[PDB]
């Protein structure tokens, strides 16, 4: 357990409340929908797989996109451009060696020019005021994982899987803090794989009780159950890989007995 | 954007670099003196440089008296300007200018104290500097020292991976990195600080390696070649070789002769081989060496 563990946690909890997008920004958008967003993120998941990018990158790009759309009206035809710029910025921030812009222009099927991608990068940076170091579910899960005495790789992979699915559906996940979605994904994965529940050490650390996570836990469970029937499948496919112990194939418990 | 740039009067070039050029400048309306880091965005046509992305985003989160302050960011069409507070000198030029007399001990104590405060702030905010060397530490006439050049800094809410091309210069590189560890940790910055602390005290670099292997050997020769007892897992590291010479640990009072018991104690803890065991900046600040720290003013020959 690191020496600044608690400080960093306390701080990430502070920042996540600031980098929080407007929950109901989609109704205020005149041309795009949750569905279009889902199609966008799902696409970014594939792009992330195509260039072997870190999961954090995917998460950062989504955070950028929701913050951007929280204040900027965007038309169908430009939604992917924003997403591309977001992914590019996220790659530049998180990746050791980010893909070249030409690659990001390539993965759009020449829908946008190199010029348009770079201008959108500029606009996104302006709109986000260069605040790119946002807290993610990914980060919180990482923090939580160190309270797993019985370090279990299956639990982690499943937790990561559940967390990644939450990115696809603005409804109802936009209304949950990254630290809460992580708490729910952690418990669900722990429960499913070991039958264990949200640990006492994490209750003391986060201040979240199993009762507080219930609302988000219930939704995450339903998303897990419906995962196979979802219009978007990139995340499930990705988690069929042995790298993640094929947890997308694991069957969700029928109930949570909460 | 273009208006903000007009409010600045360029004084003189104060530095070069990969990212671009740095100028000392003055705000025409307020009279505030500043340092302008200029970045030409047409030299690579790859958008805003990753290095700038991170330096800006992480720096604007780090407001602390011992961390260089980023005052503004002006993003024109073909240029990016970062505006910083201005400081008169960097630690490397100061050490060089102090060769004859040597930086006085109380001042060395003060600088270390302040550096640990800035570094602790970084770490407790999940930021790793990763490039701590005399040249990236700024000092003013009042006695303050601040961390600067976050061109290689990284947020570690999620583990930061080691990368051959992006690493601090050899002399201040921690042993784990040299032995090929997979992930960075806050310990690499403390190691660098330890090497700097010793350099100030003795007037000579502590481990001046000519290459990666020579760097390791110089460390081994002074601190002793580490074994499994000293550093569990060391013999399993990617670049460890069973053929490494087995040197014994030199007596510390001969390594940093002018230092007292407290100083030697603090330095040895900053140079612990096992990164998990290396003292944190937070804990270093509680060390008795800083019992009587004061804030002397340097002799800045300018
Ligand atoms: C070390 C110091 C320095 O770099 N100071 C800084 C740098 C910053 C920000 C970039 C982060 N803030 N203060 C310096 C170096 C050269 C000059 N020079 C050289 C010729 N004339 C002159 O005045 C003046 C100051």
């Amino acid at each position: 357990v690191p020496d600044y563990h608690e400080d960093i946690h306390t701080y990430l909890r502070e920042m996540e409340v600031k980098c929080k997008p407007k929950v109901g920004y989609m109704k205020k958008q005149p041309d795009i929908t949750n569905s279009m967003r889902a199609i966008l993120v799902d696409w970014l998941v594939e792009v992330g797989e195509e260039y072997k990018l870190q999961n954090e990158t995917l998460h950062l790009a989504v955070n950028y996109i929701d913050r951007f759309l929280s204040s900027m009206s965007v038309l169908r035809g430009k939604l992917q451009l924003v997403g591309t710029a977001a992914m590019l910025l996220a790659s530049k921030f998180e990746e050791i060696y980010p893909p070249e812009v030409a690659e990001f222009v390539y993965i759009t099927d020449d829908t946008y020019t190199k010029k348009q991608v770079l201008r959108m990068e500029h606009l996104v940076l302006k709109v986000l005021t260069f605040d790119l170091a946002a807290p993610t579910v990914n980060q919180f899960l990482t923090q939580y994982f160190l309270h797993q005495q019985p370090a279990n790789c299956k639990v982690e992979s499943l937790a990561m899987f559940l967390g990644e699915l939450s990115l696809i559906d603005a409804d109802p996940y936009l209304k949950y803090l990254p630290s809460v979605i992580a708490g729910a994904a952690f418990h669900l994965a722990l429960y499913t794989v070991t039958g264990q529940s949200w640990p006492e050490s994490l209750i003391r650390k986060t201040g979240y009780t199993l009762e507080s996570l219930k609302p988000c836990l219930m939704d995450l469970h339903q998303t897990y159950l419906k995962a196979p029937q979802h219009a978007q499948q990139s995340i499930r496919e990705k988690y069929k890989n042995s790298k993640y112990h094929g947890v997308s194939l694991l069957n969700p418990p029928e109930t949570l007995n909460l | 954007p273009l208006v903000d740039m007009e409010n600045f009067q360029k004084v003189e070039k104060i530095g070069e670099g990969t990212y671009g050029v740095v100028y000392k400048a003055r705000n025409k309306l307020t009279g505030e003196v500043v340092a302008l880091k200029k970045i030409r965005l047409d030299t690579e046509t790859e958008g805003v440089p990753s290095t700038a992305i991170r330096e800006i985003s992480l720096l604007k989160e780090l407001n602390h008296p011992n961390i260089v302050k980023l005052l503004d960011v002006i993003h024109t069409e073909n240029k990016l300007y970062l505006v910083f507070e201005f400081l008169h000198q960097d630690l490397k030029k100061f050490m060089d200018a102090s060769a004859l007399t040597g930086i006085p001990l109380p001042l060395i104590k003060s600088y270390l104290f302040q550096l640990l405060q800035g570094l602790a702030f970084c770490h407790s905010h999940r930021v790793l500097h990763r490039d701590l060397k005399p040249q990236n530490l700024l000092i003013n006439t009042e006695g303050a020292i601040k961390l600067a050049d976050f061109g290689l800094a990284r947020a570690f809410g999620v583990p930061v991976r080691t990368y051959t091309h992006e690493v601090v210069t050899l002399w201040y590189r921690a042993p784990e990195i040299l032995l090929g560890c997979k992930y960075y940790s806050t310990a690499v910055d403390i190691w660098s600080l330890g090497c700097i602390f010793a350099e100030m005290v003795t007037r000579r670099a502590l481990f001046p390696g000519d290459s990666e292997i020579d760097q390791l050997f110089r460390i081994f020769r002074t601190l002793g070649t580490p074994d499994e007892v000293v550093w569990p897992g060391v013999t399993s590291m990617p670049d460890y070789k069973p053929s490494f010479p087995k040197w014994a640990r030199q007596d510390f009072s001969k390594v940093v002769p002018p230092l007292d018991e407290d100083g030697r104690s603090l330095l040895s803890q900053m140079l612990h081989y096992d990164p998990n065991k290396r003292i944190s900046a937070k804990a270093a600040l509680a060390h008795p060496f800083f019992q009587d720290v004061t804030k002397p003013v340097p002799h800045l020959r300018l």
